[PDB]
């Protein structure tokens, strides 16, 4: 009944531009579509909800007001997020042979 | 005070810098907490500084334990067999980096009073003074007030 816990790990797709273009066209057409304002709540909600369900990653509450234009949305979705433990982060930092790290947790 | 404390002469481990210099520090163990304010600096050290230190000092083996602890510590072991335990509790990254570098520079010799600021195994080249140096010899080796 309870879905498995989702990783925060997100890698920006190469074809992100085309995806965003199509979704903007669907939700809203004008030239310089990057400069389309999201002042209207209905349109903004629709766009962001679609992108969240499709990409599996959502804009946080803190960053919502910052999403003034479509350009800002594009900027946000081209930023990678890595979800891994600190132990994993240290291990995959290309450690020299003399350095050894253990985790007792 | 000196009278209240042990002393030693200035020494090296195995004539360290005579043939080739060998770094005395051998192993360096860090105990760091994942959560805990004491190990904050220590964590940041492990994040940025320890990798570079390890690269700079290949002769030293660095162990990072990452366990629950109220006070984080660094344990330094030397070739002569000395063990030094140093608390990095509530220290900045700069302070820890300083301390760790000091441990690398130090030998395993005890930090007690050093009796003489110099040590030589061949103090004399011309020959150590004795009473008969700067004394003239006499004919037939006659003592004072000796008839024959």
């Amino acid at each position: 009944v309870c879905p498995p816990l989702r990783s925060r790990a997100y890698t920006p797709p190469e074809d992100l531009q085309s995806r965003l273009e199509s979704y903007v066209k669907e939700v809203f057409l004008p030239s310089n579509w990057q400069d389309i304002s999201l002042e209207d709540s209905r349109l903004k909600f629709n766009l962001l909800a679609h992108l969240a369900d499709d990409l599996g990653h959502v804009v946080p509450n803190s960053r919502l007001h910052q999403m003034c234009r479509v350009r800002d949305v594009l900027d946000f979705y081209n930023v990678p997020i890595q979800d891994r433990s600190k132990f994993d982060e240290l291990s995959a930092s290309n450690l020299p042979p003399n350095l050894k790290i253990t985790w007792s947790y | 005070t000196a009278r209240g404390t042990p002393s030693r002469f200035l020494a090296s481990v195995l004539h360290n810098g005579l043939g080739r210099y060998v770094q005395q520090l051998q192993r360096l163990s860090f105990s760091v907490s994942r959560d805990g304010a004491s190990s904050r600096g220590a964590r940041e050290f492990v994040e940025r500084e320890v990798i570079d230190f390890a690269r700079r000092n290949p002769g030293v083996v660095i162990y990072v334990n990452s366990r629950p602890c109220c006070v984080p510590r660094v344990v330094a072991e030397y070739l002569n067999g000395a063990v030094r335990e140093e608390s990095i509790h509530c220290k900045s990254v700069e302070e820890i980096s300083t301390l760790v570098q000091k441990l690398a520079d130090q030998s395993g010799l005890d930090v007690i009073r050093i009796r003489k600021p110099f040590h030589t195994d061949n103090p004399s080249i011309q020959g150590q003074w004795h009473p008969f140096t700067n004394k003239p010899t006499t004919f037939r080796g006659l003592r004072p007030r000796e008839v024959q």
